[PDB]
């Protein structure tokens, strides 16, 4: 397979701005005839990934003008010369010169804002949960930017548990913010075994860890 | 003017099956280069199967990922190509896309979804997550609703009570061991709205039923 990679993995810009998304490869996708086999896919949500460009230079029907394909051999670049939001999405560079044919990680177009640090919020097991022999405490980091956070959980000051269901949501409406819910699941047994539950997360805006905590005994 | 149609996917249990049906109306099926590419959800696009045409002997290659297990084949006219995953090993689970080629270009499907588990059409237990040892609470109160151990995929959260414009942020469900787990929240006002109300409203068409959980 050809290592076909992209730079950057994400892209925060603003509607009027312009992007160069980077795709580069394993060897020069320069086939014999027809030659350079490398395509550009836009993928919008719950959608099929349409292509904008083929064999580097060729723009495909309807693909808006603001779109272009530069490249030569082992090196390529597509360019929005001004991002309307319609352009919002994952951009991939595929290659059809060297079986097995390849997609790069994609590169996600993003509105570039300020807006935020997560509002962490914690929540102890529900009575019925417990009376289910089940026990999961929950943490929500609400409305953050930039996306990268890290959540962690601490039982009795020094845990690490396995039981975490991390879920994530990008926004593409108003505030351009992203949110995160994280879930520790345990037995009713381990639950009444500890008391000191903690949710500690490190962020951009951080400096120091963002933590939320509660105590079986008290909180 | 062109269509690729991935006809028929779904549920299938770790193990030994599913034959997939794509259909491409609006080009010489005949003279093209057809294939199947995937990107499980929490997966990226990867490439699976390809077959060609007359001039190429209808060559067929199939990727390592599923080489000798998976298979791609084709029938001209209201031409339908087919992948044959008699052997599904769950990581094989995403949307499988059908695609044409030609000179340099190509089009893609809408794709057919494939989920694979030994789990069984279950139902979600739904819990009410009350601002409990928190501060936003007092000023701004967020309440979450946890809905878990249901299966399959299509449950519906929905909100209520209190009475205004509030910040619901409900996350993509995720697959826990062999069933889905979901959650929702509202940053809603202090006590104004606290003192009035708010009801979490959940439901699974998918079978079982729709439950209600109520903060407090
Ligand atoms: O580029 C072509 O000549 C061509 C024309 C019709 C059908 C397939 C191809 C085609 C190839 C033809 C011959 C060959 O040795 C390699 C080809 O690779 C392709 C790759 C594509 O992504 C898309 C198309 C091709």
């Amino acid at each position: 397979d050809v290592v076909m990679t992209q730079t950057p993995l994400s892209l925060p810009v603003s509607l009027g701005d312009q992007a160069s998304i980077s795709c580069r490869s394993s060897q020069s996708l320069v086939h014999s005839q027809g030659n350079t086999y490398l395509r550009w896919y836009l993928q919008k949500p719950g959608q099929s990934p349409k292509v904008l460009i083929y064999k580097v230079s060729n723009r495909f029907s309807g693909v808006p003008d603001r779109f272009s394909g530069s490249g030569s051999g082992t090196d390529f670049t597509l360019k929005i010369s001004r991002v309307e939001a319609e352009d919002l999405g994952v951009y991939f560079c595929s290659q059809s010169t060297h079986v097995p044919w390849t997609f790069g990680g994609g590169t996600k177009l993003e509105i570039k804002r300020a807006d935020a640090a997560p509002t962490v919020s914690i929540f102890p097991p529900s009575s019925e949960q417990l009376t289910s022999g089940g026990a999961s405490v929950v943490c929500f980091l609400n409305n953050f930017y930039p996306k990268d956070i890290n959540v962690k959980w601490k039982i009795d000051g020094s845990e690490r548990q396995n039981g975490v269901l991390n879920s994530w949501t990008d926004q593409d409406s108003k505030d351009s913010t992203y949110s995160m819910s994280s879930t520790l699941t345990l037995t009713k047994d381990e639950y009444e075994r500890h008391n000191s539950y903690t949710c500690e997360a490190t962020h951009k805006t951080s400096t120091s860890p963002i933590v939320k905590s509660f105590n079986r005994n008290e909180c | 003017e062109v269509k690729l149609d991935e006809t028929g996917g779904g549920l299938v249990q770790p193990g030994r099956p599913m034959k997939l049906s794509c259909v491409a109306s609006g080009f010489t099926f005949s003279d093209y280069w057809m294939n199947w590419v995937r990107q499980s959800p929490e997966k990226g696009l990867e490439w699976v199967a390809q077959i060609r045409n007359k001039p190429y002997n209808y060559e067929t290659y199939y990727s390592d990922s599923v080489k000798g297990r998976f298979t791609i084949s084709r029938d001209d006219s209201k031409s339908s190509v087919y992948l044959q995953m008699n052997n599904l090993r769950v990581e094989d689970m995403g949307i499988y896309y059908c695609t044409g080629s030609y000179y340099g270009m190509d089009y893609w499907g809408q794709g057919t979804s494939v989920t694979v588990s030994s789990a069984k059409t279950t139902a979600p237990s739904v819990y009410p997550l009350a601002p409990v040892c928190g501060d936003t609470t007092g000023s701004s109160v967020t309440l979450g609703c946890l809905v878990k151990g249901y299966f399959p995929e299509p449950v519906t959260l929905t909100w209520n009570s209190g009475s205004l414009s509030s910040g619901v942020h409900t996350f993509p469900a995720v697959l826990q061991s062999d069933l889905y787990t979901l959650s929702s929240s509202v940053t809603v006002t202090s006590s104004t709205w606290p003192s009035q109300s708010i009801t979490c409203n959940v439901a699974h068409p998918a079978s079982s039923t729709k439950v209600d959980k109520k903060i407090e």
